[PDB]
RNA sequence: GUGAAGAGGGAAACAACCCAGACCGCCAGCUAAGGUCCCAAAGUCAUGGUUAAGUGGGAAACGAUGUGGGAAGGCCCAGACAGCCAGGAUGUUGGCUUAGAAGCAGCCAUCAUUUAAAGAAAGCGUAAUAGCUCACUGGUCGAGUCGGCCUGCGCGGAAGA
RNA sequence: CGAUGUCGGCUCAUCACAUCCUGGGGCUGAAGUAGGUCCCAAGGGUAUGGCUGUUCGCCAUUUAAAGUGGUACGCGAGCUGGGUUUAGAACGUCGUGAGACAGUUCGGUCCCUAUCUGCCGUGGGCGCUGGAGAACUGAGGGGGGCUGCUCCUAGUACGAGA
RNA sequence: UGCUGAAAGCAUCUAAGCACGAAACUUGCCCCGAGAUGAGUUCUCCCUGACCCUUUAAGGGUCCUGAAGGAACGUUGAAGA
């Protein structure tokens, strides 16, 4: 998956693209066409 | 299981029916005799205390004697403890001979290593030597820089430096056991074990595979 | 007990006569090559019309050394000099077709079987 | 909340039992017990269970909806029960049950032996078909996925363990 | 203006910031800045709210159904939102720009009928078919649902010996 | 400025992680083998040489890899003295000249018996509540933590095949 | 990477609940280690006379006693400046 500090775009690359707040990061899931996944963050410190 | 205390006799070799020469350390194991059993109630843990050998009456202090007397066993050259594995049980004055290793394939062997005195970093820490020529002034076996500069302004604890080498406890692991013979009090293990001839050894079945 | 700069005689009809070892193969920081081990060589002398030339760079296996070989009962077999057999760089198979002087059974390494068959004496 | 506010009818035969937050639901097809989140108050009157939040807990309704859903499928468990079918795809892939162990041949050196937890039972009607049956809907799901995980479907030939209901899209290899 | 040439209190430590200008003595009292759970002198004070990030206790463009308050609006029991059942037809296998083309690439236009609606298309895909789904509408459910505005506190953005 | 010795080497290292190898994972324009790209991860490991004073770099050949950086561009009361700033000499160039160059070239003195702190070892003293001999428990601290090739599974999955 | 699962009828690995997951972490291996003044445990061994003085208190002193053990001297050591 790719990272990104912005999902405005990666959220709309596909109809099944969702956006979820797992732990405390925002993931863009898309379990049909995975290549479109992203996150906004990258862990604690 | 428990181990035994022994004496390092020396090294030799065993030749095999088909041409292999196995180098062996000869470890002497006289009966190890139990002088005290420790349990959870009285001691918080389970272990046996053993002696082996013999000691000069005139060299046995009065405390020592009261202690052996409780067990009803004769003075020994010393005392050593071995932890028990629940269900393991022994009784005061019971004798343990070396046949305990009869079917243990490898043992860890513990000893007090030969003493090399104040040793320099080349021999003690395998430091590499500086130039023997090419203008070196008085600085062939010396250690080199031992730190950085203003920052941190100190030597870090643990610095490998010169000092006492040897005369310490060393454990060698997973030696093949080549022969056991109680009739002669012998245990042969493959390879070298720590220490000089004469010194006491601890043999324990090997904790690893 | 071969290293960089070591010179070796040659136990075959490859045309080489003197080679220098320029790399001991088989591990980072590896110090010494021995019987059976592969080294990299440059050719320092060759005959006029052989399979290789002065300055050629290849691989070769050591088959005799002065440090010798230990056998499992403690014996030692030592030779009066250090020799190798040149091997094509990629196939690591012998260039030459004949082998000279005794070799050792340490060679029963599959790939170098051809060397023991060709070898006069085997120790 | 739309889910919390929806009562679950407990049919003739199912026995509800409540002790604070600890629910127990016994039926013709087993007995499951679950502990509901503190913030959930559950009530049992008529032949129905109804759910609602509890004063002082900021998220009772979300909790209550979770609670509702769970019990709905607990009751289904000890009545109708749940079935997850997986199937193997690929040459040499086979499976079989002996007692409570599913034996998976999945192109590895060692075959795979998969133990099963209590409540899940297995049957292969075919060397290439695994039917799990069980009352804990979570447990059949964990198991069904554990088995699927030994060899996830691959995208070029669909080979592997898949949920029978599953959509596996294949793709073409990289042109040369 | 302060240091310089100014002590005392605060700002952990810190000439130059805040409070404040030390003739001397006191085991009295009110204050200032700044403080009142412990180290550590004074509220574990009352009261009404936010925040769940130890944010508080480092940092931007930008990101997001985090959550608080406010004022409007659109749709909706002539049944909305989501979900699920349906269909998604005919001029027309679309003429035609390039070697296919049947919306199937690019430029041009973007007409038309049967209807409950159905785009000379929405984009996956492509030998042509394609065989997917949707845009849009009929059914089912049954009461809410949508996303802009003013604003509070927070989230991510955030790696160094 | 009543003195903090400069480049490079050698010895010796210690840290960050913006990771070179090895470990784990997402995507891939990933068939496989092998790659690309990101995420996690700092445990350990992480080239010898030809040339030049070099660091670097080019080359040769290895390797799993030959990591990027902090550390007075770490480390001269630890060593070197090859580069670079004394004095000698020359070339080129500049100047009428003395001399000059931040251009080249040949030669050209590197101290310090460790008080304190720090560190490596090693004893003395007193304590731990009458003294003494042992054997222990284990709060805590340290060390260790690298990887190659080949065999099988298997010439199997995969692949038109190779 | 997943199960179950709501807020949000759907979806959703997470909000409650739950399965996995790496040389990093805690252990497991070796060494030191009760000055661990938080000075721990166990076993054994040894000491069973009076008197004076003052500021009468865990006071000072005298006589007689002198253990267990520790050291000392000596012969030494694959232990060691
Ligand atoms: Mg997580
Ligand atoms: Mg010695
Ligand atoms: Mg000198
Ligand atoms: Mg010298
Ligand atoms: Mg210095
Ligand atoms: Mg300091
Ligand atoms: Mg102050
Ligand atoms: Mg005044
Ligand atoms: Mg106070
Ligand atoms: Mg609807
Ligand atoms: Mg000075
Ligand atoms: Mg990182
Ligand atoms: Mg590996
Ligand atoms: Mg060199
Ligand atoms: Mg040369
Ligand atoms: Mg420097
Ligand atoms: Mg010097
Ligand atoms: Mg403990």
């Amino acid at each position: 998956m790719k990272v990104l500090n912005s999902l405005r775009t990666a959220k709309e690359r596909h109809p099944d693209c969702q956006i979820v707040k797992r732990k405390g990061r925002l993931y863009v899931i898309c379990k049909s066409n995975p290549r479109f996944k992203a996150v906004q963050g990258r862990k604690k410190k | 299981m428990i181990g035994l205390v022994g004496k390092k006799v020396g090294m030799t070799r065993i030749f095999t029916e088909d041409g292999v020469s196995i180098p062996v350390t000869v470890i002497e194991v006289e009966a190890n005799r139990v002088t005290q059993v420790k349990d959870l109630a009285n001691d918080g843990y389970r272990a046996i205390q053993v002696t082996t050998g013999a000691k000069k009456a005139n060299r046995v202090t009065k405390p020592e004697a009261g202690h052996f007397a409780k067990a009803g066993v004769e003075a020994g050259r010393g005392l050593w403890e071995f932890r028990l594995a629940e269900g393991e049980e022994f009784t005061v004055g019971q004798s343990i001979s070396v046949e305990l290793f009869a079917d243990v394939k490898k043992v860890d062997v513990t000893g007090t290593s030969k003493g090399k005195g104040f040793a320099g970093t080349v021999k003690r820490w395998n430091f590499r030597t500086q130039d023997a020529t090419h203008g070196n002034s008085l600085s062939h076996r010396v250690p080199g820089s031992i730190g950085q500069n203003q920052t941190p302004g100190k030597v870090f604890k643990g610095k490998k430096m010169a000092g006492q080498m040897g005369n310490e406890r060393v454990t060698v692991q997973s030696l093949d056991v080549v022969r056991v013979d109680a009739e002669r009090n012998l245990l042969l293990v493959k390879g070298a074990v720590p220490g000089a001839t004469g010194s006491d050894l601890i043999v324990k079945p090997a904790v690893k595979a | 007990m071969i290293q960089e700069q070591t010179m070796l005689n040659v136990a075959d009809n490859s045309g080489a006569r003197r080679v220098m070892c320029i790399k001991v193969l088989g591990g980072s920081h590896r110090r010494y090559a021995g019987v059976g081990d592969i080294i990299k060589i440059t050719i320092k002398e060759a005959i006029p019309r052989g399979k290789v030339k002065k300055g050629d760079v290849l691989k070769a296996v050591v088959v005799r050394t002065k440090k010798g070989v230990r056998r499992p009962d403690g014996s030692v077999i030592r030779f009066d000099g250090n020799a190798c057999v040149l091997l094509n760089n990629n196939s690591e198979q012998p260039i030459g077709t004949r082998i000279f002087g005794p070799v050792t059974r340490e060679l029963r390494s599959e790939k170098f079987m051809k060397i023991i068959s060709l070898a006069p004496e085997v120790l | 909340s739309r889910v919390a506010k929806a009562p679950v009818v407990v049919p003739a035969g199912v026995d509800v039992k409540i002790n604070g937050q600890v629910i127990t639901i016994k039926g013709k097809n087993g007995e499951l017990t679950r502990t509901l989140n503190d913030a959930v108050e559950v009530k049992h009157a008529d032949n129905t269970l109804t759910f609602g939040p509890r004063d002082g807990y900021a998220d009772g309704w979300a909790q209550a909806g979770t609670a509702r859903a769970l019990l709905n499928s607990m009751v289904i468990g000890v009545t109708e029960g749940f079935t997850k079918k997986l199937q193997l795809v690929g040459v040499g892939y086979r499976a079989a049950v002996k007692g409570n162990v599913i034996n998976l041949s999945l192109g590895f050196s060692h075959p795979v032996d998969h133990q099963l937890p209590a409540g899940i039972t297995a049957e292969c009607p075919t060397q290439t078909e695994i039917v799990l049956k069980g009352a804990d809907k979570q447990v059949i799901g964990q198991v069904a996925a554990d088995l699927r995980a030994y060899r996830r479907p691959e995208p070029y030939k669909g080979k592997g363990v898949r949920y029978a209901d599953e959509v596996v899209r294949t793709k073409e290899a990289k042109k040369k």
